[PDB]
RNA sequence: AACGAGACUCUGGCAUGCUAACUAGUUACGCGACCCCCGAGCGGUCGGCGUCCCCCAACUUCUUAGAGGGACAAGUGGCGU
């Protein structure tokens, strides 16, 4: 059988979406339409088969991201995921304990004074 | 207050309604448009078994049909068509006896003037077009048009002030004087295109909508802007009850109803659920219609049938 | 990034929707003509049979052939890093 669409079909279609994404949705009849405006294509079967995967996208596009193609209303979310996020309102605070080998490292670095402390196993973990 | 309940069903199609039309003049009969190329005649009743049966189906039309509308006297209704060509139908016989051709696309929208002498439509071929019953076309509009499809076209229903209304994908609402054959003004606010318009029944307001999901309203003789109302996700169409001050939306799989006097929702319609594996879940509403006694409401949907709610207390 | 593949060109199957025909037909009648009474009923207005014949009748279903339309793995259920 074979139904496996050639990049012709494929880059076609993801440069459409990176352009028009605001004038697209899920009936196909309505997208053979918008994809014949907006585009120069030779052929009616060529054109029927670019709004079919663009179709297709638009449906992954309401779940998810796709690797290859971006849109404002995706970028601007990741921009909010980037800088701060309303998780806490101080760091996680510095009292924290030491090890007594930790404890005389700091010693001979004239530091310490602000940890608790307590020792490890008699031998080594087998 | 006032609250819905379900009805019954209609099952004689084999694509999505486009649109229902109704009168006073014939409580018994609806009439509704559809993807299968066909217009249907319904003849309701009062019967426990089911709410109608397809009477007669009018067949002429080579493409989907998109608008449906009937006249005054209930003799006649005017149809639309993704074809590109507009038809008049006798509803005796079921037969047409004008065809209406120059568009040179696809037809989105047309309506009847209030004293049904003068017929206007609406087209992705970009131009707003004026016919005489008798087939011939009067005016175009070209230059001073939308800059995009245009999505619709209504008459206010009052005589004293003789203008149409318009939205298209350029997302502007505009107004036109019908004897003058110009624009009279725009007005801008929507981030979407639109899908419809539509003329309170005292010949006062608009409403408008579309990807948006905000009803906006608008004054038809003061000139100006009135408050917005969330929608929801989309807006698909709009209509105004024939005897309450109330606003009522088609959007998405659910259908709601504002009272307009302290700009509240009264109630929401939803679907019992198919359990579906994909999102889009339910089935689309696409049009709506209030019968002439204003008790009870017509639903189109994207499943192939039309659903029936009345009011109750 | 380039050629081959695929796209592309011709062809088959669908349109009672469009354009419109005495070098293509149908229906109908002003009707006209031959044959049969088998028919409610006569040897009739009315019935049956026709590549029998006119229309200065109406039309495009059947024939021709130009323009557009239509199908995309598009819809629903499983299986798939």
């Amino acid at each position: 059988m074979g139904r496996v669409r050639t990049k012709t079909v494929k880059k076609a279609a993801r440069v459409i979406i990176e352009k028009y994404y605001t004038r697209l949705g899920n009936d196909f009849h309505t997208n053979k339409r918008v994809c014949e405006e907006i585009a120069i294509i030779p052929s009616k079967k060529l054109r029927n088969k670019i709004a079919g995967y663009v179709t297709h996208l638009m449906k992954r596009i309401q779940r998810g991201p796709v690797r290859g193609i971006s849109i404002k209303l995706q970028e601007e979310e990741r921009e909010r995921r980037d800088n701060y996020v309303p998780e806490v309102s101080a760091l996680d605070q510095e009292i924290i304990e030491v090890d007594p080998d930790t404890k005389e490292m700091l010693k001979l670095l004239d530091f310490g004074s602000l940890s608790n402390l307590q020792v490890t196993q008699p031998t080594v973990g087998m | 207050t006032e609250q819905m309940t379900l009805r019954g069903t209609l099952k004689g199609h084999n694509g999505w309604v486009t649109q229902i039309a109704t009168t006073p003049q014939f409580p018994d009969m609806i009439l509704s448009a559809s993807r299968d190329k066909t217009i249907i005649m319904w003849k309701l009743t009062r019967d426990e078994t089911n709410y109608g049966i397809p009477q007669r189906a009018l067949r002429g039309h080579s493409h989907f049909v998109s608008d449906v509308v009937i006249s005054s006297d209930g003799q006649f209704a005017l149809s639309g068509s993704w074809d590109g060509t507009l038809r008049l139908w006798d509803l005796t016989t079921g037969t047409t006896t004008r065809r209406f051709v120059g568009h040179t696309k696809d037809v989105l929208s047309v309506a009847f003037s209030s004293d049904n002498r003068q017929i206007v439509s609406g087209s992705r071929d970009k131009t707003i077009k004026l016919w005489n019953t008798l087939g011939v076309c009067k005016y175009t509009v070209q230059d001073e048009s939308h800059s995009e499809w245009v999505s619709c076209v209504r008459f206010s229903p009052n005589s004293s002030n003789p203008i149409i209304v318009s939205c298209g994908w350029d997302k502007l609402v505009k107004v036109w004087n019908l004897a003058n054959c110009k624009l009279k003004t725009n007005h801008i606010g929507h981030t979407g295109y639109l899908n419809t318009v539509t003329v309170s029944p005292d010949g006062s307001l608009c409403a408008s909508g579309g990807k948006d999901g905000q009803a906006m309203l608008w004054d038809l003789n003061e000139g100006k802007h009135l408050y917005t109302l969330d929608g929801g996700d989309i807006i698909n169409a709009l209509c105004f009850s024939p005897n309450r001050y109330w606003l009522c939306a088609a959007t998405g799989p659910s259908i709601k109803i504002w009272d307009l006097e302290g700009k509240i929702i009264v109630d929401e319609l939803k679907q019992e659920v198919i359990s579906t594996s994909s999102k889009a879940e339910p089935p689309q509403c696409t049009s709506l219609a209030w019968s002439a006694d204003g008790q009870t409401l017509f639903a189109g949907y994207t499943d192939n049938l039309v659903r029936v709610w009345q009011v109750t207390i």
